[PDB]
DNA sequence: CACAGTGGTAGTAGGC
DNA sequence: CACAGTGGTAGT
DNA sequence: CAGGATAGGGCTAC
DNA sequence: CAGGATAGGGCTAC
DNA sequence: ACTACCACTGTGCGGTAGCCCTATCCTG
DNA sequence: GCCTACTACCACTGTGCGGTAGCCCTATCCTG
């Protein structure tokens, strides 16, 4: 809705598309940095500073017991709860994927420098895979915590894995890991609603069902205007996971999701194709069982954004996007960066 | 007639001969002889297929680890399958390379007959088909200046990333020695460095360079791991091998191998040393670095077992806060050790113009203007001009003794003029050590009086330079002075694995790029590589030294 | 079975072989088909000498003034004892040249078989000694980024100046008619712009370009007075040339015709109008500066005879405060218009993104945003990579309809769609006349046309780009707008008379000096004007074209 | 003596060897601007402006009645008794050689405007042939006045200047042109002891002589050490010159001469050889019919100085020399600049 | 101690 | 309407 | 008002 | 304190 | 074996990142 | 005696590496 090209001179170059946003307690962290950290930013965590819709990358630290994660970029961010962020996946600046989850939560705060515990969780059980573009999400059954990661990208299998395809990406079976935290856990689920593997696709978890919106197969090379509801029902024993392909879903990918109000998200951004970019920004408001997926006012593109063949960007938190699209010359001005304020 | 297609297209390739000016000559010697001297184009270009990867049958003992066995791959896209879908990572590369597999195999067909040529030197049976270990300089390099061209394609940089081969030493095991069936007389030599993948990249994009490498590296990992049967002169040879990545600059180094960049507290990419330390000893420094201990410091760092800060983490893993992505030789780029060691030399000079040795503060532009007075002087004696970056030739016309002299002209201590005499005689006495592509037989006691000569310099550095060594160094004179000796009696030589070649190389380049090329960023890398390669290929330089 | 020496020089040069790689090839083809196929390379440097300037003897039956009637002056050094005396004027600078009545001949002989195919194809006997009119295109240009070596030699900027000449037509007086036997047929091909002086300078820099230039203006101007007696093919021709400077960009134009540089209220270095003037009337001009007037202006200017202001000085002599050394033609660098009408359009574009027709109070950066939006644009659409500085291709691309139909994806107002597309649609109405190298033959219809489409793209600036163009007005636009039909009713063509083939062959003394020259500061201009000649050796190319023949 | 690096601004590049400088008003003025004159100063003549060691070169402009003169290299250049400044000669940017003479005088100071008369005396007599280093100086015996311009590269004539050797430059005839002003006639005067055709020679005009001193012979490309001192009568007829080769001369050649103080004058710099450039200063003391070039202290020549091949100059006119030294040649500077005063 | 040129003499090998 | 490539590929 | 960012320059590599 | 420099940006060519 | 086609080239044309350490600056 | 062919020699190249100049008009900024 209320856009507004943010400035930044000073540490651009690493935000790159797959960078993930965290909110802690309103300050924004940028996470997924160009490249390998450097000494400025050892991190690769930022403060993610906009003010006077001037954006600062202020290098961040982390905690003594704190894993020093590598810059992920289009890994699986949610939030825990704390209040730590939950980061699966993601593409190691090597090109890597990393079948490590961090999580990321803030150790002390002074300054307003941030520190954070980017704690490693390695994932007993059904580790998912090394993947990336997909989605975690932390579903609450029974007062249960539990994230639920469905698929996304990854690499073909080290057996069928050719040099000739190695960046070759495949959408991971189509699976709904139920990653326990507090067992550190995770536990696969073969739903047959979700038969075509999903990359890039926003997910939202309002309580105990993941509302998996949009997404693009590759399987397909569509982007499936579908809605999968995941409810995760968590029994004392053995979970519960159930999928159903509610109607009304957008076919979206790569979208950014904010939650403006409490059960009202906005799925902005996005592909609705290679060629064409969802310049439809869309509201998604949830209830306990239902979801309905409005078209909000489309914002005020400017023609940068709305000719910008790619555009890529994650949620500020509170009920803003950033959002960056290429404008590059081959030079610190290869992402022209925006900030859409809804609500 | 008389003039088979091979050596029409050694002769086009050779001579830097575009396709569309061969065929010019071609058709103008068949309008004015009448005779077909040259071969058609087309004939070239079918004589290519036996020169270019994905021609000869191979196999590898074991298998390769996630490698096509398919012996029928050249020229693919270095993308590798990564997806330029808009979701994923906005790919802006047109990266081409072969196979490593296929390259390794059309480089040692390509020396059959120099194999072949030198195992019969080496007084052996040429139907040998015990196990060559071949020794091959990976090579890698930014080039920059790389003008991107209009039209289809990604809207790559004007960037490009050389990974290059030079096969560098094929030896059998005879018995009990590793007889040397081959050396690659001139290993800085453009005409060896056999190109492997250009790729319109940035070597700091370190995304797109990973993902265009990575598959090179896997192969490069399978190949260790395993043994290349190839039919060579009707016997099937095997071929291990031994990948020393050594022609990456030491920035590309520490992009490839998680280190800090250059200007890190942690001074190089061989030795866990700070600049301080590297100042203060200057001499005395093992080679602790590698890729395997790379490696296990980035899981260290990531992991942070020892629940360190990022400091005296950052020490625990000594600067590797990336995890290293080549398997990179910690050895000396002989080229960028001259280059930044003759642009010390030159700041060096600009000082002792200042008499910073007396002044230790002194104006930037006071400094620019010391700078100005050794460019025109040096041009004035030594002839060279001033360049924006040093250049090889600029330091080697520089580290030079009358360059010195003409410098000592412009200081009016003579304590100084033979503090800079001595500093350059034993950095003369230690550059053959470090550029001699077999120090034991160009520079043997140069070589053995190595740790002396470093010694001294060292002393000089910390005495009668200390105003520019006192806790700090360069990089390349903390190898140059500590390490030189330990690569020479570990690899041999320090010249021989330079980037050297794989500049040359992107020389080669350009000129094929502007010159030997479809000018389509769909074809640029492929021309350009598959150019590039034919010019490496032994065996059309064999048809051009024909005349011995 | 074997070549001959000057066509296996022609295969050396026009295939860009240098000596070095051709003696590899030469040597290889010798052992690997033991015959001595091509010649060697003495052999070859022999040849040059007959396709070299200093070889054919000539005579001109006035005797050229202040030229040495010596014949076999061949690269001289451009400097023409320019004194390097440590007490004189700091000759920062390596020039070698040719000896222009020595290039002329050369270039002459070189294409003596042309001339006689040509008298032969035109029905007339190939032993006519009659006056041939050789009109010569006399085309410099100053090249940037030329990387100075090290060695001995002068301190020489990283800047190159290539004084070249095309011999453009030959036309023999035939009692009746002045039938042409001969005309570039490609005019702006870089294998006929035959280099004339390789100068190792800038040409801003006024006092060296003159040191090294006046000596072959000189030697113009003398063979603007005399008969050049040459003999080719046996008989005695005599041949008048008419030199016409036109391959001059409009900056060196103006250094060298006296004119402030192209950024002044004087406009042209056509016509002696202001470009507040020009950006009001915008086609009604005459041409009037020439080589005399600008001479007389300047004399006007140094005399200031009528006591007049600075001000009223200049309006006197509009803008020619410096003294012209070049005789250049009043004419239009079709390249550099091209590039220049391109890169306006180019600014269209970006304020049409901005609307600055609008809103002409942007500041700065929303300007950039406008060109940065353009450069993405024509990158997705018309595949135009940014480019710092327009280059003719991103011209001739980008001054297309379909560049236009894409740019106006970008511009919210069909109403600019339709001015753009209009502008562009007379635009390329007009380019090819001042593009072609014979309008009349390549595109008569736009050239009868011409004056018409003009006025209506002047009065379309006027109208719908009223920003931008009230009161200035490019001085490309208003040589395209004003000048282009006398120039085409002057000299047939604009096109042809183009700097192009000169900066054309800009990139060959870039691959000479880089890779068909010896690379030292006292062989390099030498080298590279050598074989530079004999690339646009017509001779060679026949060779070359033997195929066909 | 007081040797003091100078920072140009925004014109450095106009500052080329063969400027010369003109003191008016006290304020030093700059004319021989590299390349023709800019629209910034059409005139080409420059307030030459040091202000705490940064040169302002700020354009100038002309009266009315003037000639916009054009930039001439290494010209003839004299002060005039009204305090005009003759210029003979002179590289034309077009690397011609100018015949005219060009008076600039000065009217109309607005305390940031003056305005110079650069009138165009024209020559009528035994005109010098156009040409550059040279010296005219004005001599005054018997209340009258003349300019005895001496010497003097010029290009070859035209009778026998080729295309080849266009450039060439032959010193001109030794020959001393007494230049009447007062009506622009030039009376050339053949002198033995003048054999070789000097140029780029210093000029000390004292009162009915003119010291030559130092020049550069270029058919013998030698700088000979001599001190021919020109003795002009006008005893209201033919104008009498009697030279005399005085020994105390110096080789020196392309010397800036400085008048410090009355009857003392500093030849500073210039060239004893294209080998080696002259840095020692030469005090040139005059008595009324006596010369004696001392050798005064050699200033601390900065190694930017002394380590340059090349060096020009020009007397700003208050015993100070504006001196340049080719710099850092792509577009760092051109030149380096340096106020040696005395 | 990079190396493959870069071309034009200079000089040196052969043929007569 | 610059033009001479730039190399492969398809098509004569 | 000493501590925690920022800018900028020196320095390391390219 | 309105007039005369200066800086800087727009604009023209390269 | 040629030759076109292809969509483009160059000629137009004149230092960078990162580390780090210190000097600013900017606090609550 | 020549004439032709080969080759060294020279002294350097590039690969190492990422908008200018002018005019001129206006906004700054002196300026006593
Ligand atoms: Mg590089
Ligand atoms: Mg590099
Ligand atoms: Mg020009
Ligand atoms: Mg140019
Ligand atoms: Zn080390
Ligand atoms: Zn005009």
């Amino acid at each position: 809705m209320a856009l507004q090209m943010v400035t930044v001179g000073h540490n651009i170059a690493l935000i790159q598309p797959g960078f993930s946003l965290m909110n802690f307690d309103g300050q924004v962290f940028f996470f997924g940095q160009k490249g390998w950290p450097k000494r400025s930013c050892p991190t690769g965590v930022f403060h993610f500073d906009i003010k006077q819709n001037h954006l600062k990358l202020k290098p961040a630290i982390f905690s003594k017991d704190s894993c020093y994660l590598p810059p992920l970029r289009y890994p699986a961010t949610c939030s825990y709860k704390k209040h730590q962020y939950i980061i699966h996946g993601g593409k190691t600046p090597n090109n890597e994927l990393s079948d490590k989850i961090y999580i990321m939560s803030v150790a002390c705060k002074n300054n307003k420098k941030v520190t954070f515990r980017c704690t490693e969780k390695d994932l007993v059980g059904d580790v998912p895979e090394p993947r990336y573009g997909h989605s975690i999400d932390v579903v609450y059954s029974r007062g249960k915590s539990m994230g639920v990661l469905f698929g996304g990208r990854s690499y073909m299998p080290s057996t069928q894995r050719t040099t000739e395809k190695w960046n070759s990406v495949a959408d991971c079976l189509p699976h709904v890991f139920l990653i326990d935290f507090e067992f550190g856990c995770a536990t696969s689920y073969i739903l047959p609603e979700l038969q075509d593997g999903l990359s890039f696709h926003v997910s939202i978890a309002r309580n105990d069902t993941v509302y998996i919106l949009g997404g693009h197969s590759l399987a397909s090379n569509i982007r499936p205007a579908n809605l999968y509801r995941i409810r995760v029902d968590l029994p004392l024993g053995t979970p519960a996971v159930n999928c159903t392909v509610l109607p009304g879903g957008i076919s979206v990918s790569s979208a950014i999701l904010t939650q403006t109000n409490n059960d009202e998200f906005v799925i902005v951004g996005g592909y609705q194709l290679e060629n064409q970019k969802r310049m439809v920004c869309s509201l998604v408001s949830l209830g306990d069982n239902t979801i309905e997926i409005s078209e909000m006012e489309t914002p005020d593109w400017t023609s940068d954004i709305k000719h910008s063949k790619i555009w890529f960007g994650s949620n500020m938190g509170n009920g803003t996007i950033f959002l960056g699209i290429p404008g590059d010359n081959k030079m610190s001005e290869a992402f022209y960066f925006y900030t859409l304020r809804c609500s | 007639s008389g003039l088979q297609p091979a050596v029409c297209l050694a002769i086009r390739v050779n001579t830097f001969l575009s396709c569309s000016q061969y065929h010019k000559m071609y058709r103008t010697v068949k309008a004015i002889t009448g005779r077909q001297i040259f071969q058609p184009l087309h004939a070239l270009r079918n004589a290519e297929k036996v020169l270019l990867p994905g021609y000869h049958p191979f196999e590898w003992q074991p298998p390769l680890k996630n490698v096509s066995s398919r012996t029928d791959v050249g020229i693919i896209d270095g993308l590798s399958g990564l997806a330029s879908s808009v979701d994923e990572y906005p790919v802006d590369t047109i990266a081409k390379r072969f196979r490593y597999d296929s390259a390794l195999v059309s480089a040692l067909m390509d020396m059959e007959e120099d194999i072949l040529e030198g195992m019969r030197s080496q007084d052996l049976d040429d139907y040998l088909n015990g196990p060559f270990t071949v020794v091959v300089k990976e090579s890698c390099d930014g080039m920059g200046d790389v003008s991107e061209k209009h039209g289809s394609g990604p809207a790559v940089p004007e960037k490009a990333v050389r990974f290059s081969f030079t096969v560098m030493r094929i030896t059998i095991e005879h018995g009990s020695q590793n007889v040397k069936v081959f050396e690659e007389p001139k290993p800085n030599s453009v005409l060896c460095c056999k190109p492997l993948c250009l790729m319109l990249a940035d070597e700091s994009d370190h995304e797109t360079l990973t993902a265009i490498l990575s598959p090179l590296i896997a192969e490069r990992e399978a190949m260790k791991s395993s043994e290349l049967t190839l039919e060579m002169g009707g016997i099937p040879r095997t071929f291990k091998f031994i990948f020393r990545g050594t022609g990456y600059d030491e920035k590309l180094v520490r992009e490839v191998e998680g280190l800090e960049a250059s200007g890190s507290v942690y001074i190089c990419t061989l030795c866990d040393t700070t600049r301080l330390e590297a100042s203060q000893n200057l001499v005395f420094h093992s080679i602790t670095r590698s890729h395997a201990e790379n490696l296990q410091r980035y899981e260290v760092w990531r992991s942070n077992p020892y629940h360190e800060s990022v400091e005296e983490l950052r020490d625990r893993v000594k600067g590797v806060s990336a995890k290293p992505f080549i398997e990179t030789v910690p050895s000396i780029d002989a080229l960028h050790c001259d280059i930044g060691n003759a642009a010390e030399f030159y700041k060096i000079f600009q000082l002792e113009i200042g008499e910073v040795y007396k002044h230790p503060n002194a104006s930037k532009e006071e400094r620019k203007r010391w700078q100005a007075t050794l460019d025109k002087h040096l041009r004035k004696r030594m002839n060279l001009k001033p360049i924006m970056m040093m250049n090889g030739n600029f330091a080697r016309k520089l580290m030079t003794q009358e360059t010195v002299d003409a410098v000592c002209e412009l200081i009016p201590s003579e304590e100084r003029h033979e503090a800079l005499r001595e500093l350059m005689d034993l950095y003369l006495k230690m550059k053959p050590v470090w550029r001699s592509s077999c120090p034991a037989k160009e520079c043997p006691e140069s070589l053995c009086q190595y740790s002396f000569n470093s010694q001294r310099f060292a002393e000089l550095l910390s005495t009668k330079f200390k105003y520019r060594y006192e806790g700090k160094i360069t990089n390349y004179f903390h190898k140059t002075l500590a390490h030189v000796p330990e690569i020479i009696e570990r690899d041999g030589s320090i010249g021989a694995w330079a980037s050297e070649g794989n500049e040359s190389g992107n020389k080669l380049f350009r000129r094929f790029r502007k010159m030997n090329a479809r000018q389509s960023k769909c074809y640029e890398m492929e021309d350009v590589l598959k150019h590039h390669w034919l010019y490496t290929s032994k065996y059309l330089q064999k048809f051009m030294n024909a005349h011995n």
